[PDB]
């Protein structure tokens, strides 16, 4: 099933997931297509913080639906 | 105070425009936008400025027009252009509007933005490429560096503080050297 992650700057990529995948797993996938570290990946859906054990499902995560990617970089 | 003048230009919202200028006044800012509707927020105001971590282009003629680099010599709006890159690397960092684990992201993105400017219009400002990546690299997150902007932060002023003394004297925040 296809889900989309938006940047702040409105870039769209596209993961094929399945909704029984862990947040861990979604990052990689991120990480496999875009090189982003999962320790850099603040995923956003609907106004909440995707937590690490969770899965797609956990947060009524759908097909096609879009989360937001903020990068967690250190100040 | 050059660069109370650019945030005027930069930011049309008053009640942001206030925070950024207030902030040139502090060491330490409280005030945190490391929250998504804050990060939200930055990225309506500053997209139009950028094209993923740099400049577009009507925003770097509109700059290098504008009060601060218009009639200057390559060399100082190259130097002049280093500055601001760090006085946006503060503020992303955790003495500002960031914090010890995340930073504002546009701020990031522009400070890289203003940072790769100034390689284009005169790189030797940097004195080694490899010093210019690992500027880039800190701010972007890339080849596993620490991306500690308050750490980044230094290191851009100890450079502008010995390579060109005057220009960072007059285009630093003095609260922050």
């Amino acid at each position: 099933m296809q889900i989309f992650v938006k940047t702040l700057t409105g870039k769209t990529i596209t993961l094929e997931v399945e909704p029984s995948d862990t947040i861990e797993n979604v990052k990689a996938k991120i990480q496999d297509k875009e090189g982003i570290p999962p320790d850099q990946q603040r995923l956003i859906f609907a106004g909440k913080q995707l937590e690490d054990g969770r899965t797609l499902s956990d947060y009524n995560i759908q097909k096609e639906s879009t989360l937001h990617l903020v990068l967690r970089l250190r100040g | 105070n050059f660069v109370s003048g650019i945030l005027d230009i930069l930011i049309s919202d008053n009640e942001l425009k206030e925070r950024f200028i207030e902030a040139l006044n502090s060491n330490k800012s409280d005030y945190k936008m490391i929250a998504d509707d804050q990060q939200r927020k930055l990225a309506c105001v500053w997209n139009p400025f950028l094209d993923g971590w740099e400049l577009n282009a009507q925003h770097v003629d509109m700059i290098m027009g504008s009060h601060v680099l218009k009639d200057m010599p390559l060399r100082k709006q190259a130097e002049i252009l280093f500055c601001l890159g760090g006085v946006f690397c503060k503020y992303s960092s955790s003495d500002m509007f960031g914090t010890e684990y995340d930073s504002p992201e546009i701020l990031r993105r522009y400070a890289n933005g203003l940072i790769e400017q100034a390689y284009k219009t005169d790189p030797q400002v940097f004195g080694s490429v490899y010093y210019y990546n690992d500027i880039l690299d800190r701010l972007q997150g890339r080849n596993n560096v620490f991306t500690c902007t308050a750490v980044l932060t230094d290191m851009l002023t100890e450079h502008a503080k010995e390579s060109f003394p005057e220009i960072f004297s007059l285009y630093y925040p003095v609260a922050w050297r």
